[PDB]
């Protein structure tokens, strides 16, 4: 029977400094006991000073990131190039995820 | 003639004309002038913006479509909002699906075919806006002219809107010179502001009145207005 | 399940309905009223699956109230019960069926008699002198088969319910926290404020 | 593409006329004469074949049609409109009746299904009325023999005898004079033949006249034996010979 | 394209009337008169068949009087085929109501529904309206014997006596003159036929030109009965009331 | 799929179909509403044209929308039944989802929206109806009376009339209704309502219906006697003069 | 009374569809374009008017490829032409999807034919304002077609449409006569340049650019290809040389 | 205006003008055709005219192979003709697939005649400006000619002709049949039946033909096909000897 | 006849131009934008004395930071206001922020050409343009106080001051004169009151005219009659001072 999900490994870490933030991730992407790649970046600069990682099933991760980057693009067009503040990003992402509440993106996501 | 045949886009006149299309064409001619031109390294749009009062803002004529493409309008502004929005999506699709910047030429074909569908069917109306599209793609710099008849033409330079003929002659004369302004964004823009001046019987181009956009080799599509166009008057 | 008992006496219909609402491991409430007045002489009590129960009753109530205003007239008990039966019979073959069982107690003003209708979630309707849904019949039918007379006053009906409820509180493993008891007669619908100490 | 004619093409004019229905009746007026006569033991329907070329093979064009084993139809007006009405009537006899009750519709019910199809063409978006009047003859156990006329409007009326089309005012007058409640089918057939002769210009015979009856069960037309409660169709088209056999008796 | 051929059936005149409704009523005024009269113990429905011929089968014929329910009937004035469309749906409605409630549909509820169907053709859809006026004779245990009327606009009103079709003003005047509240059914039969007989454009009023029905409490029973008069029965009653 | 645009703008900016719909209202039987200290009364005229009517069964002109709100109208009777029905469905829906009955203003806004919408949708003509909506908000003792018209415009009124000869009866109320001193009794509010119709009904004992609405869902239609008593008393006072 | 010409699918009393006839007028008003069939392929050519120096030379391509082996060129309303070609492209993809083989040119001609005909059946559409010359090579030869606004099409030896169609036809007829066993792809290319140049006397007022494409079994391997650089220039010389 | 003359609704004389006008259109090509039946074959002859020298004469045709057994000649504008052709082909294939036998000629005609009846009744569809002549050797009825027109009419024929000079041919065939007293050409070979057709066409019209002035279709049991220019030449030569 | 989306031979859409005519018949509405806030005023124009004038609701709130005034066929405005509210609340739901005044205005203007008869654009059914113009005023953090004129052609201009309705070219000439960039809120209030005073047929009082404003601190408020009475008084007094 076809399983639409898989697990690509990876661990990610986000820390909020007082006037900086870091978001870190390993670059290993795995499938069971095989290494698919030793360097596959997983943390992305999304524009407007926001970094994002969506970890777990990479195919879902990439879809999500891509969709969020695209949402930043549209935010610019519709709101006269306004900056997408981090809190506004977070709410947006909740709607992206919840939109697939009954077929979830299988990722833990950190911005 | 005219009388009986201009009632909808589904009717030819007895000489084979499409009157609703010509009437839409007519809304362009009464828009505020705008000029496009390009060299091998950049493409430039300049538009004259109309206000309504001295109490009103000046209505925007330049719309950005992607990082490498954008346009100007003369005619019905909401029609431009529709068509540029479609162009935004076409660009976006190309990147999302093919990881590929949409060629300025494909953009023209897509606009032509969208316009066309509104000139052959019942209950539609043509678009009543004209469009100048600049872009910098894998084959360099490009300017396109779109007419709501669906005719899309690739050119070195052009103008559309009221009294556009001035600019169009000026550019037709300047051709060999402005085509060569390679790697000098400011010169080409100055060449465009000269072109646009050939179309003011009007009055005088000012700082809340002039709009300029530019795209080229290492330059994302970008728009200047206000204090940002001061250095060109 | 909940306790849903009806008895039709000479001049009225009495409905008794348990007060507990349990979600799994806790009783979240001991005063829940499992009833909706459909029309001034028609009462409906209900038991079954958690949200469906009140959604269904309230939906029925809305429709009868609509009819009441459209027609400026109060449908007969028998008319209301048929409407409800049809609704439940639809529901049993739909995507997600209302799992709700109802008693309808009405006083028919044109006939001057009370009427008690039992309808389960399949749309199985029967008119009866007394009835129940779920397990409640298993503990109370034998008392009701014994003492029931069609000539009973409202007051005898209550004593007979009292007994029914006591047999329930003895032999039934769940604590249902007593019953709210309502009477439907020629004068409309009233709640017996005391079945705790009556 | 797509029918965007979703408004009525037949509507009321100031005086109350429905023009298109009136105009349809005009088309019927110019149609070739057709008639029906009901006797105590059957019904006969008739009309002239008015072949449009002697190079045509006139037996490949029936104006008299079976709708069910016991019901037949004839028309006056536009033939192509009649033909498709027949298709739809045969079908409706099955979908609205035979597939429900396991028997054929009684005459009046079928007639009323035909009539409704006609009424709808008078009111639905984007169509014209059918340019025909039908005569439908039939038998059923509980009603006996009957004859019905159905017009472009969708109205139907039962008749003892009638004519429609070209010469119908004279033919109806001829029929009022010859009809009585005691006629046997051969008598009716005879009258029908006489009535028809009045409207027919050229050759009059079993090749230029078309005639059917609703009469007794014809078990020899059923196609199988062994079910005693099926005795076969009451509808029968007369042959060229049967018709000529009767013009000596003329 | 198609716009050009659209009559626009659902628009107002500058006076605020609906053209198609008024034109349809015009059409109805040319139809056989139908009369309905209400009494304490029953309702009469009488109607004139417009055009006959001696070859018309009167035995098998119905152009005016149709049963809706065992308790409701209508008289039709206008386009027969249109009336059948409506009558069939009205029959479905009565049954739906019976199925839902296990009670016979009250007369008004049925009348309103049909009138609403009529009103729709007046407001959306672009279709010609139905060229029909109905008189409804019915009985229910709320209001007893009831008489209503509805026309192509989908307006309906109730009446003790009413006419539709040709000559309604003449008919209405006569009815207003001789109708009395305590009238008994047998009287009403007389009144209805006398009125038709005075108002016709026919030379006289013979049996072959009438349809006729009563809704009575059946005389002997305790419950309601609809009698659609056979041609003979009409001949009888035409003599009983002295019109031979 | 019938969607022709029947309500359009014409060159002087009018919408003829809506204008003409008002012409329908103009030709309708007069309706009036007047509000008191603690009541609203709705009066309507019946026609004289034909009086062989069965008044037990003929649709009355004032309809309850819920137990605390009524609606009357002038114009096309059949059109009004569409609005009344939508209104009644909506009042039940509001109770079902909000757990309170509609306010009078809410119900009015609903009906006017329906009316407005039938002036910018394809394939429909506007309603040929204006309405008077009246009653009491749940748990409120302060009376309400609103007016809607084919265009979809609504507003509240101290007193108001619609339909034929509404000019005359308006004129009456404008110089007979004192805002500082609204009718204090049911009795004097009804009187003013009947008085105002008497400007236009002309010998109308039975040619006048009246509906009285009081706080907490207490609505009641007046009978022919009760109304007649009122006509009688108004005539006698006219004849000291 | 008349007005038989206001609406697309109306037969005039002599049986003509005036709207189609008016669509032809828009074609006649277009740039001239042509096609010549040679003995293993086909050549397409077209006149592009230089409205002004401002048009980028070589850049506004008029000739279009369908699938891999079909060229179409048209005169009239250019957007109509594109729309015809978009349809042709769907139509060939579908055929290839289902049948694996690339669409035969006769098959393909009818697909355009049916679609263009379709646009004379209803008043909710307008006819095409183009004539299309098109063709290519298939499993059994070269094929050249022209398709009118009525949807009429046939196979041609040579074909011409637009403002200059009379000179073009006369030139084309000369070829057919003076080469009765065939012409070569190379000869056809030159001959095309010539005819377009001759055709350009009726538009003598403006400057023009020549555009040529071909599909030949021997010269392009049965694939449609634009005539570029050296071969285009040679062809231009021939026409220039032969103009005097 | 004269709206009743633009769509297919009745004129006050109960006519459909659009249908009449569609019949006019059937003559715009100025081609005549005729069909006759053999003992066991069916022949259709149609004039072939190629005005333009720039045309490929092999592609100018009004004769269509509808199915293995059924052929059709059209009198009318080519685009309507091809619309009819594609439909009949689609109908003939689906019938075969749905019911397990080849669509009969008469039934195809009825079907296409019904489609036409609809254009006559629904406003949104124009009639087609064509007359369709269908030919086969039907497995039950033998050689068959069924002809449909823009009114939705159709019937079977012993033989028939269509086009501007329809009548001349028509009267010629009538005369032949008044004499021969039977309803077919009495020849065993299709070759001869083609010879009879051309002969009577020549006599009716008063013209000679080269092999390029005609187009010929033949139905036999289980095949319908058309003749090559060369096939026709052999037949012209034959008529010329003895005559 | 002739279709709803035909162009005139001059290049304008008939229905839209005729729609603009209907707006000229409408009550006057005036907006004035200052650095201290935006003021929105309107003539009520009750059609008769027995009408309760507080039920005339021609100024409405869209969100805390955006309000608008209407003029023309005001019932046409109800669905625009609804779409408007929905767009502001939805933007906040998706982004945890206030919608910009401009984007909100743009969203309302997109409705405008969505009219036709089964057209060749998308799936946009509404039988005619809207017959009502809107003045939309708000505050947002990027562009401060803003006033917009949303028309049924779908175009919207930013203004420092703007009048719409029957008294409009009269009042616009007047605003051309009075408006300067350093106006205070109280000045704007007084200015709007004065100009309605000039162009109204009726004698302006607190019952036949209505004021509102939006500020960043307190949001959009409709002023009650007492507050506006005082401001009318203040204006009569200041005029009677030369």
């Amino acid at each position: 029977q076809f399983n639409p999900y898989g697990d690509n490994g990876g661990t990610i870490l986000g820390i909020a400094g007082e006037d900086f933030a870091v978001l870190a991730g390993d670059t290993r992407n795995i499938t069971d006991y095989s290494i698919n790649s030793r360097y596959e970046p997983k943390v992305f600069d999304c524009g407007d000073n926001i970094v994002m990682s969506a970890n777990g099933f990479a195919a879902d991760g990439d879809a999500l990131v891509k969709r969020f980057k695209n949402s930043v693009k549209w935010y610019h067009f519709d709101h006269n190039d306004k900056k997408l503040s981090i809190n506004s990003a977070a709410r947006n992402i909740q709607h992206l995820l919840y939109g697939k509440r009954f077929f979830p993106y299988y990722v833990h996501t950190i911005i | 003639f005219r009388n009986n045949y201009d009632g909808d886009t589904v009717t030819f006149s007895p000489t084979g004309r499409l009157f609703q299309v010509e009437y839409a064409l007519e809304a362009i001619k009464q828009g505020s002038v705008t000029v496009g031109l390009r060299s091998n390294t950049h493409a430039v749009l300049v538009a004259l913006k109309r206000n309504a009062d001295e109490l009103s803002s000046y209505q925007k004529k330049i719309i950005k479509c992607d990082e490498h493409m954008g346009l100007s309008l003369a005619g019905l502004a909401p029609d431009a909002r529709v068509l540029s929005n479609y162009l935004r999506q076409q660009c976006n699709y190309s990147s999302l699906v093919f990881n590929r910047k949409l060629a300025v030429e494909r953009a023209g074909h897509l606009l032509c075919d969208k316009a066309q569908k509104n000139t052959q069917s019942y209950g539609g109306r043509p678009y009543g806006v004209g469009l100048l599209i600049i872009g910098y793609d894998k084959s360099g710099a490009h300017l396109l002219e779109f007419q709501p008849s669906g005719n899309v033409t690739e050119l070195y330079g052009t103008a559309i809107g009221a009294r556009s003929q001035g600019a169009k002659t000026y550019l037709e004369r300047t051709l060999d010179t402005f085509i060569k302004i390679d790697g000098n964004p400011d010169e080409l823009i100055k060449a465009g502001v000269e072109a646009i001046s050939q179309s003011l019987r009007d009055e005088s181009l000012t700082v809340d009145n002039l709009s300029i956009a530019i795209v080229g080799k290492d330059t994302p599509f970008t728009i200047y207005d206000g204090e940002a166009v001061a250095k060109y008057i | 399940m909940d306790i849903i008992l009806g008895i039709r006496v000479q001049d009225s219909v009495i409905l008794a309905s348990s007060k507990a609402v349990t979600r799994g491991i806790s009783v979240l409430k001991d005063s829940d009223d499992k009833t909706r007045q459909l029309s001034p002489h028609t009462l409906m009590s209900f038991a079954g699956e958690a949200g469906d129960t009140v959604q269904f009753a309230e939906y029925i109530q809305a429709n009868i109230q609509l009819y009441s205003i459209r027609e400026d007239y109060e449908l007969s008990p028998q008319a209301v019960s048929s409407f409800v039966r049809q609704e439940l019979a639809k529901s049993i073959r739909s995507r997600r069926p209302y799992q709700v069982n109802v008693l309808i107690g009405g006083y028919d003003k044109k006939k001057n008699k009370p009427e008690l209708y039992q309808i389960d979630y399949l749309g199985t309707k029967v008119e009866l002198p007394y009835g129940a849904h779920g397990y409640s019949g298993f503990y109370t039918f034998s008392l009701l088969d014994h003492h029931y007379r069609p000539d009973m006053t409202t007051e005898e009906g209550l004593d007979l319910l009292k007994l029914c409820v006591q047999e329930l509180e003895k032999r039934m493993p769940m604590d249902f926290k007593g019953v709210i008891v309502k009477i439907v007669d020629k004068d409309g619908i009233r709640q017996v404020d005391d079945f705790q100490a009556q | 593409m797509t029918d965007r004619y979703s408004f009525s093409l037949t509507t009321f004019s100031p005086s109350g006329k429905l023009g298109q229905i009136d105009y349809a009746l005009t088309a019927v007026k110019q149609g070739v004469t057709s008639l029906g006569i009901k006797a105590t033991n059957g019904v006969v329907i008739a009309t002239e074949k008015k072949s449009s070329s002697p190079l045509a093979m006139s037996e490949t064009l029936s104006k008299v049609s079976l709708l069910t084993p016991d019901i037949g139809a004839v028309y006056s007006g536009m033939g192509p409109d009649y033909r498709v009405l027949v298709d739809k009537s045969r079908k409706v006899a099955h979908t609205s009746y035979k597939r429900i009750y396991g028997e054929y519709p009684p005459t009046k019910l079928l007639v009323s299904e035909v009539a409704k199809i006609m009424q709808e063409a008078t009111q639905s978006g984007g169509v014209r009325p059918f340019g025909v009047s039908l005569l439908i003859a039939g038998h059923d156990e509980f009603n006996g023999f009957s004859l019905y006329q159905v017009d472009p409007s969708g109205s139907y009326f039962p008749w003892k005898a009638t004519a429609i089309g070209k010469g119908s005012v004279a033919a109806k007058t001829f029929l009022e004079k010859r009809w009585n409640d005691e006629l046997e089918l051969e008598d009716a057939i005879h009258i029908a033949l006489l009535t028809l002769k009045e409207s027919v210009e050229g050759e009059f015979n079993g090749d230029t006249i078309e005639l059917a009856i609703i009469g007794d069960e014809n078990p020899d037309l059923l196609g199988y034996t062994g079910i005693p409660t099926d005795k076969g169709p009451r509808f029968r088209k007369l042959t060229s010979q049967e018709i000529n056999d009767r013009l000596e008796a003329l | 394209g198609s716009r050009r051929y659209d009559s626009r059936t659902t628009i107002f005149s500058p006076e605020g009337r609906l053209y198609q409704v008024e034109y349809a009523l015009e059409s109805i005024s040319h139809a056989g008169t139908a009369i309905g009269i209400m009494a304490s113990d029953g309702i009469v429905l009488a109607a004139e068949r417009k055009v006959t011929s001696t070859l018309l089968e009167q035995d098998t014929s119905t152009e005016k009087l149709y049963k809706l329910n065992d308790k409701i009937a209508v008289a039709v004035a206008g386009l027969t085929a249109d009336a059948e469309i409506l009558i069939n749906t009205a029959r479905i409605h009565a049954q739906n109501y019976l199925k839902t409630y296990n009670e016979d549909i009250p007369v008004e509820i049925l009348v309103r529904r049909l009138s609403d169907i009529k009103q729709g053709y007046t407001q959306h859809g672009g279709l010609r309206p139905f060229g029909v006026s109905f008189i409804y004779a019915g009985y229910d245990d709320r209001y007893g014997y009831q008489l209503y009327t509805s026309n192509p606009s989908g307006n309906y009103t109730g009446w003790k006596a009413i006419s539709v079709g040709a000559n309604t003003s003449a008919a209405q005047t006569l009815l207003q003159m001789d109708y009395k509240d305590d009238m008994k059914v047998d009287d009403a039969i007389e009144l209805a036929l006398k009125t038709l007989s005075k108002t016709t454009d026919s030379s006289a009023l013979t049996y072959d030109r009438l349809e006729f029905a009563t809704i009575r409490k059946g005389a002997n029973d305790g419950e309601v009965y609809q009698k659609i008069f056979k041609p003979q029965e009409i001949k009888d009653i035409l003599v009983k009331t002295g019109i031979t | 799929g019938y969607d022709r645009a029947l309500s359009i703008f014409s060159p002087d900016g009018h919408i003829f179909q809506v204008e003409y719909a008002l012409e329908a209202v103009k030709r309708g039987t007069c309706a009036v509403g007047v509000k008191g200290k603690n009541c609203v009364v709705l009066g309507c005229e019946r026609r004289s044209t034909l009086k062989l009517q069965d008044t037990r069964i003929t649709p009355s002109k004032v309809s309850k929308i819920d137990s605390h709100v009524v609606l009357s109208f002038s114009g096309l009777n059949a059109d009004s039944r569409i609005l009344i029905e939508k209104a009644r469905v909506e009042a039940q829906s509001h109770r079902l989802t909000l757990e309170d009955p509609v306010t009078v203003e809410y119900l009015t806004r609903y009906v006017a929206g329906v009316q407005q919408r039938y002036t910018q949708s394809g394939g429909v003509r506007p309603f040929g109806v204006s309405t008077l909506i009246a009653g009491f908000d749940p748990r409120d003792d302060e009376p309400k009376l609103y007016q809607t018209e084919p265009s979809g415009i609504y507003s509240s009124w101290s007193a108001q009339t619609i339909g034929r000869n509404s000019k005359t009866v308006r004129e009456f109320l404008e110089k007979n209704y004192d805002r500082k001193e609204p009718p204090a009794t049911v009795e004097e509010c009804v009187k003013l309502t009947v008085r105002s119709l008497l400007e236009v009904v002309q010998t109308g004992a039975k040619n006048i219906e009246i509906t009285v609405v009081k706080p907490d869902s207490d609505i009641v239609a007046l009978s022919s006697e009760e109304i007649n008593q009122y006509v009688t008393q108004i005539e006698q006072e006219k004849q000291e003069q | 009374g008349t007005g038989y010409d206001l609406s697309n699918s109306v037969f005039s009393p002599d049986g003509r569809n005036f709207q189609v006839e008016y669509a032809v007028k828009a074609v006649e008003n277009g740039t001239t374009s042509i096609g010549i069939k040679c003995n293993d392929g086909v050549v397409f050519a077209v006149e592009k008017l230089i409205t002004s120096k401002l048009l980028v030379p070589q850049k506004n391509v008029k000739i279009q490829v369908v699938d891999r082996h079909i060229g179409c060129v048209y005169s009239g309303l250019i957007p109509d032409g594109r729309h015809l070609v978009n349809r042709g492209r769907e139509e060939a993809a579908s055929f290839k999807k289902l049948y694996k083989t690339p669409i035969p040119i006769p098959a393909f001609a009818d697909r355009l034919g049916q679609y263009v005909q379709a646009h004379t059946l209803y008043n909710s559409v307008r006819p095409f304002g183009v004539s299309t010359i098109f063709g290519g090579v298939d499993k059994n030869g070269a094929h050249l077609y022209m398709l009118e606004p009525s949807g009429s099409y046939w196979g041609y030896k040579g074909a011409a449409t637009g403002k200059g169609r009379q000179s073009a036809k006369a030139e084309l007829e000369k070829l057919v006569d003076h080469h009765p066993e065939g012409l070569s792809a190379r000869e056809a290319v030159k001959q095309a340049a010539k005819i377009i140049y001759l055709a350009h006397e009726d538009n003598k007022e403006k400057d023009f650019e020549l555009e040529i494409s071909w599909c030949s079994l021997s010269e392009t391997n049965g694939l449609h290809k634009f005539v570029k650089g050296d071969l285009l220039q040679e062809a231009i010389d021939f026409a220039q040389k032969e103009i005097n | 205006a004269g709206y009743d003359r633009h769509i297919t609704i009745f004129s006050p004389e109960g006519r459909l003008y659009q249908v009449e006008y569609a019949f006019k259109a059937t003559n715009q090509t100025n081609i005549n055709s005729l069909a006759v039946r053999g003992k066991d074959c069916t022949v259709v002859i149609s004039q072939k005219k190629v005005p333009d020298k720039l045309l490929d004469p092999t592609t100018v045709s009004y004769i269509f192979c509808i199915s293995r057994t059924i052929g059709m000649v059209v009198n009318g504008p080519i685009p309507d003709a091809r619309n009819a052709a594609l439909r009949a082909k689609a109908e003939a294939a689906e019938f075969r697939y749905k019911y397990g036998y080849d669509m009969p000629c008469d039934v195809l005609a009825k079907r296409m005649a019904n489609l036409s009846q609809i254009y006559t009744q629904r406003a949104y569809m124009r009639p087609l400006g064509v007359i369709l002549t269908f030919v086969s050797v039907d497995e039950e009825l033998g050689p068959s000619i069924y002809k449909t027109d823009p009114a939705g009419y159709y019937v079977g024929y012993k033989a028939t002709a269509t086009g501007p000079k329809q009548q001349e041919i028509t009267t010629n065939l009538e005369n032949h049949f008044k004499k021969s007293k039977i309803d077919h050409i009495n020849e065993e070979s299709w070759e001869k039946v083609v010879e009879f057709a051309i002969t009577h066409m020549i006599d009716a019209l008063g013209t000679e033909f080269s092999k390029n002035d005609l187009e010929v279709g033949v139905a036999t049991k289980d095949k319908f096909f058309t003749l090559s220019a060369e096939n026709i030449e052999e037949r012209l030569v034959a008529i010329a000897e003895q005559d | 006849d002739r279709g709803v989306s035909t162009f005139s031979p001059e290049g304008r859409l008939f229905q839209v131009e005729y729609s603009l005519e209907a707006i000229k018949l409408g009550s006057t509405a005036i907006g004035i934008a200052t650095k201290e806030g935006v003021v929105l005023g309107v003539e009520k124009r009750a059609t008769s004395p027995l009408l309760e004038s507080d039920s005339i609701e021609k100024i409405v709130e869209i969100d805390r930071h955006i309000g608008c005034a209407m003029s023309g066929l005001t019932a046409d405005a109800r669905s625009m206001i609804e779409h408007a509210r929905t767009a502001a609340v939805t933007h906040n739901l998706y982004y945890d922020e206030d919608i910009n005044v401009e984007s909100l205005t743009q969203s309302v203007c997109d409705l405008a050409l969505r009219f036709g008869e089964g057209a060749s654009g998308e799936e946009r059914l509404m039988s005619r343009p809207f017959g009502v113009a809107l003045l939309i005023a708000g505050h947002d953090a990027d562009d401060g106080y803003q006033l917009f004129h949303a028309e049924p052609s779908g175009t919207f201009y930013r203004y420092n001051a703007k009048a719409i309705g029957s008294g409009s070219e009269g009042a616009q000439a007047e605003l051309l004169n009075e408006w300067h960039s350093s106006l205070t809120l109280k000045e704007a209030e007084l200015l709007v009151l004065k100009i309605l005073k000039q162009v109204m047929e009726e004698k302006l009082d607190e019952n036949n005219a209505q004021l509102s404003c939006i500020t960043k601190q307190d949001g959009f408020k409709i002023y009650d009659n007492e507050k506006t009475a005082e401001l009318i008084k203040e204006l009569k007094e200041k005029e009677a001072a030369e």
